[PDB]
RNA sequence: UGUAACGGGGCUAAACCAUGCACCGAAGCUGCGGCAGCGACGCGCGUUGUUGGGUAGGGGAGCGUUCUGUAAGCCUGCGAAGGUGUGCUGUGAGGCAUGCUGGAGGUAUCAGAAGUGCGAAUGCUGACAUAAGUAACGAUAAAGCGGGUGAAAAGCCC
RNA sequence: CCCGGCGAGGGGAGUGAAAAAGAACCUGAAACCGUGUACGUACAAGCAGUGGGAGCACGCUUAGGCGUGUGACUGCGUACC
């Protein structure tokens, strides 16, 4: 806190509380007892804990009928109308869509529908597992992501 | 399983000692240091 | 993140002075001199409860005595009568009745004369 | 019909304009600005223009005849103070507050 | 139900006349203090002037047991520093015969307003005459 | 010398019971120019007890 | 809240010396 | 007429028609319930004294309502010891309705 | 300092000794209703036993506050937060409903993180009391009156 | 427009969804100070409560208890840290 050391009045004799500083965090405008500094809040996740809870999200995904598989997911041209009539058509309008290799004009037709995700199977993370009501996996997707966890 | 229904294991997570925060908690006042003395001071204790 | 203790403050003051109404100065308007008064009112009313039971025994036997001594014996002999008569009506009983019904505290004590003769 | 008249601000302790006030508390318009036309206090000075200000905005607003009001409310609440330094011996200030008094006057037919 | 309460604007106060002459001081205020309070009727509340009113006469003659004629020292104390005062039991009697029923009565009853109101409807008399006919009170053998 | 404690604002209340000012009795009224005043007292216009006995 | 105190002051009576 | 009854560890002096707050029964709502130690019944001049019941009296009461009583705060307080307790308290009681003293 | 060495009144027993039989008397015990802990026994729920004054302190279990996710969801101008009443409700921290005020925010659930709870620190800042309408109005060189101006003149002007 | 000193301040009028949004302006808590109403209080002694409890006033749906306010009188009772 911007301000002198110098003690507010003397030790004795003043009748008042003693006082040491004007930064004492006692005092209006004074420090902060513990103030904050800048922290990660990064954890450590063992490896086989985070492979052991990817295959325990995909096998409730199978479970409660939410892993939707596909054999090839695209479209046309980079339209989001396009994208937006595939998804009413297969009926589901909040979904994650892993695919093998992430073609670019279905990653730029979903990138303006916010309920609609599009990723590489290198890119599943567990909280868009869980946090999208269906996923839809390519089968080729499918291959990567046993492969990838074993 | 969504993100609103995931809880941990039953006795995973304790809750840490607030101290000085009343009567009721059993660690209000003196916050378990007991009174006076070394220990109970500030950076109080002797070196190992 | 920054907690501001302002509207849970308020209402534990509230809380105190609410139950402090009809109290008298700073005790029914300072939380400090509240706060006191709302737990020294909490003592007492623990203490009392148990109080209640004795001064209500009291009274009623106060009562007992007079209505007894009115028809020619004491409480002692009389609530001793009433055991040897075997009779089991409590002191609550008999002094509501010593007072809404002398005709049948008569009988009682007649009971109580019999069983002592 | 009640007709209101606020003297706000007046240089004034409350308790100072408050012992008039209670002079005039239920008198009929007539006999209340006499007994302040007498009453040898600046606070009465204060209150007969108020007094005098509820009449005129009572017969010039509604439709009221002076002969029938009597003074139905009157109170001072207490204005903001204005805080001065007075210096003391030694080198030491007192905090001198002046006092102002917010001062409404009800007269009714009623 | 809830236990009864005597109500002070309804209750049957009757007059009583008991002759002190003779009587044991104490034993006599004991049985006035006992019938001040209302502590001889079923309607007894303690908070409730239940009690009789109590016209006593012949205050003058009344007895006290051993040396206590002459050697009852009654003590009071004016206010004034070195304000002690004392009189006998006899020179009470002498000058003032009524305090001496009413004193002893007064530490027999109940202390604070109550108390002293049950103590109002103590009526002492140093003679054989009282003015209250009117009242009707009924003899009283204490 | 100072208090030890606060005083209440009954105390203050209760000091203050004697300090309310009385309304003059009644006024006089002038037996010529009618006016109300003080008694013994000119009036304003400057009648007393119906003789005229300043200007204004 | 409280002014900030003043400096010593001139005394008008010492403190009685208990010693 | 008048009867005393022993019910909940207390006793009670009622009357046909009248209501009597007990201490809670295991009876529903509607079913009535019948008291046999009955202490007295009394008819002005008659008067049954039980020695400690009265021989073949009875009391017959509609359970009328089941609840709890006013809250009651219990404070405990040990001044300058550190140590402070609150707890609040409704007992629960069953009104009956009682129906008919016979002796 | 005042009786002042029965708590008082009073007492010749209302004192003392002896014997006896009654009664009063506690949050002790019992009765009735309720809650909780621990151990038994059955099978999470019964049954039974028993325990539940507490400082330092140890152990256990919770309430509520702000913030993140759940939430582009849900409540909200047909009235959010906040304020102030009332009612109901839970063993407690608390909770719920609702009148009035307010005029645009709020947020279940289950998790996550803490600047997470104040009556004291001769604590800090602001506000406001008290003493009190009290002390005081700063050199005891001194004022009086007429006229003027003015809403008003002891104080201004002449 | 009106009272007022060609004031301060206020009452109308008007603006505005709202002026108890009027610039000393969003909300507008508490201490603190008042006006009004109900009940209590001038023979009465102390942590000011609590247990008991009359009387009075008020609101309700038996015209009756019930609720609310007040609290004479009385047992117990020496704040908090
Ligand atoms: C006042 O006290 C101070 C110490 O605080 C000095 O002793 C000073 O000399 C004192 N003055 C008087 C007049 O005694
Ligand atoms: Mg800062
Ligand atoms: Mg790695
Ligand atoms: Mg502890
Ligand atoms: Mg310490
Ligand atoms: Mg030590
Ligand atoms: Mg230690
Ligand atoms: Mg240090
Ligand atoms: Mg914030
Ligand atoms: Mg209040
Ligand atoms: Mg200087
Ligand atoms: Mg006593
Ligand atoms: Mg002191
Ligand atoms: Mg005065
Ligand atoms: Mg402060
Ligand atoms: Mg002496
Ligand atoms: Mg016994
Ligand atoms: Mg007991
Ligand atoms: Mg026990
Ligand atoms: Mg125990
Ligand atoms: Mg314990
Ligand atoms: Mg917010
Ligand atoms: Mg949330
Ligand atoms: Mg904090
Ligand atoms: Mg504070
Ligand atoms: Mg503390
Ligand atoms: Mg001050
Ligand atoms: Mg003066
Ligand atoms: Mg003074
Ligand atoms: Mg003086
Ligand atoms: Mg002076
Ligand atoms: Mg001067
Ligand atoms: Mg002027
Ligand atoms: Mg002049
Ligand atoms: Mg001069
Ligand atoms: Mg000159
Ligand atoms: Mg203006
Ligand atoms: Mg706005
Ligand atoms: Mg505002
Ligand atoms: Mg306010
Ligand atoms: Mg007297
Ligand atoms: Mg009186
Ligand atoms: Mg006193
Ligand atoms: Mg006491």
């Amino acid at each position: 806190v911007t301000g002198s050391g110098k003690k507010p009045w003397r030790q004795k004799g003043t009748g008042r509380a003693r006082s040491g500083s004007i930064k004492s965090p006692i005092w209006r405008s004074g420090g902060v007892t513990f103030a904050a500094r800048p922290q990660d809040h990064s954890q450590k996740v063992n490896k086989k804990m985070y492979r052991g809870a990817l295959k325990s999200i995909l096998s409730e995904l199978v479970r409660q009928d939410r892993l939707i598989v596909v054999e090839k997911f695209s479209v046309e041209a980079p339209k989001t109308k396009l994208l937006a009539q595939k998804l009413k058509d297969m009926a589901l309008e909040d979904v994650l869509i892993i695919t093998g290799e992430l073609d670019e004009n279905l990653f730029l037709a979903a990138r303006n529908l916010h309920k609609v995700d599009v990723r590489d199977a290198t890119g599943i993370d567990p909280v868009s597992l869980i946090a999208f009501d269906k996923v839809v996996m390519t089968a080729d997707a499918v291959k990567q992501v046993e492969e990838m966890l074993a | 399983m969504r993100l609103n229904t995931l809880s941990p294991a039953e006795g995973s997570k304790k809750a840490g000692k607030r101290l000085g925060r009343g009567i009721g908690s059993g660690l209000g006042k003196t916050g378990g240091r007991g009174h006076k003395g070394q220990k109970s001071r500030s950076g109080g204790g002797v070196r190992r | 993140a920054r907690v501001k203790r302002g509207v849970i403050a308020r209402a534990r003051h509230k809380k105190i002075l609410k139950q402090a109404k009809g109290y008298y100065g700073a005790r029914s308007r300072v939380y400090r001199v509240a706060f006191q008064a709302v737990i020294k009112a909490g003592q007492y009313a623990y203490r009392d409860r148990r109080q209640r039971k004795r001064q209500f025994r009291q009274l009623w036997i106060a009562r007992i005595n007079a209505a007894a001594r009115q028809n020619g014996i004491s409480y002692s002999k009389f609530i001793n009568g009433l055991k040897k008569a075997s009779v089991e009506i409590d002191r609550k009983i008999l002094a509501d009745i010593a007072v809404f019904d002398k005709v049948a505290f008569t009988a009682l004590v007649e009971k109580a004369k019999a069983a002592l003769a | 019909m009640e007709t209101i008249a606020k003297h706000r601000h007046a240089r004034s302790s409350a308790q100072k304009v408050r012992l008039v006030a209670d002079l005039i508390r239920g008198k009929k318009v007539s006999q209340a600005l006499d007994i302040l036309t007498y009453t040898n206090k600046k606070a009465a000075v204060l209150v007969k223009k108020v007094l005098e200000s509820a009449i005129a905005n009572a017969e010039h607003n509604d439709g009221a005849d002076i002969d029938d009001l009597k003074v139905t409310k009157i109170f001072v609440d207490e204005g903001p103070s204005m805080k001065r330094i007075m210096p003391r011996a030694k080198g030491r200030a007192d905090r001198i507050l002046k006092r102002t008094s917010h001062i409404t006057v009800v007269v009714s037919d009623r | 139900m809830k236990t009864f309460t005597a109500k002070p604007e309804t209750v049957k106060r009757d007059w009583y006349v008991v002759d002190a002459t003779g009587k044991t001081l104490g034993r006599l205020a004991t049985e006035l203090a006992r019938r001040l309070r209302g502590k001889h009727k079923a309607e007894y509340t303690p908070h409730v002037d239940t009690g009789d009113y109590i016209i006593v006469l012949n205050a003058d003659k009344v007895a006290v047991t051993g040396n206590k004629r002459t050697d009852k020292v009654y003590y009071h104390h004016t206010g004034h520093i070195g304000g002690i005062k004392q009189a006998t039991f006899e020179e009470m009697i002498a000058r003032r015969p009524e305090r001496v029923i009413e004193i002893a009565v007064k530490g027999m009853l109940p202390k604070g307003p109550l108390g002293r109101a049950m103590f109002r409807k103590l009526k002492v008399y140093a003679g054989n005459e009282h003015n209250h006919a009117a009242q009707q009170p009924q003899v009283l053998d204490i | 010398a100072v208090q030890q404690n606060k005083p209440t604002r009954s105390k203050r209340g209760m000091r203050r019971s004697h300090d309310a000012l009385t309304a003059v009795t009644s006024l006089s009224v002038d037996k010529t120019s009618g006016e109300k005043h003080l008694r013994h007292h000119i009036t304003a216009d400057g009648y007393y007890r119906g003789r005229k006995v300043i200007a204004k | 809240g409280k002014p900030r105190p003043y400096s010593p002051r001139p005394t008008s009576h010492p403190r009685p010396i208990r010693v | 007429m008048y009867a005393v009854f022993q019910s909940g560890g207390k006793q009670h002096r009622v009357s046909e028609g009248q209501t009597v707050r007990l201490e809670k029964l295991d009876i529903a709502t509607g079913e009535t319930v019948e008291f046999a130690e009955v202490l007295m019944i009394a008819n002005g001049e008659e008067v049954k004294i039980g020695v400690p019941f009265v021989d073949g009296g009875v009391i017959k009461a509609e359970v009328v309502a089941h609840g709890r009583g006013e809250k009651v705060k219990i404070v405990k307080f040990r001044r300058r010891k550190h140590y402070r307790k609150q707890q609040g308290h409704r007992q629960w009681f069953t009104d009956v309705k009682i129906t008919g003293i016979s002796a």
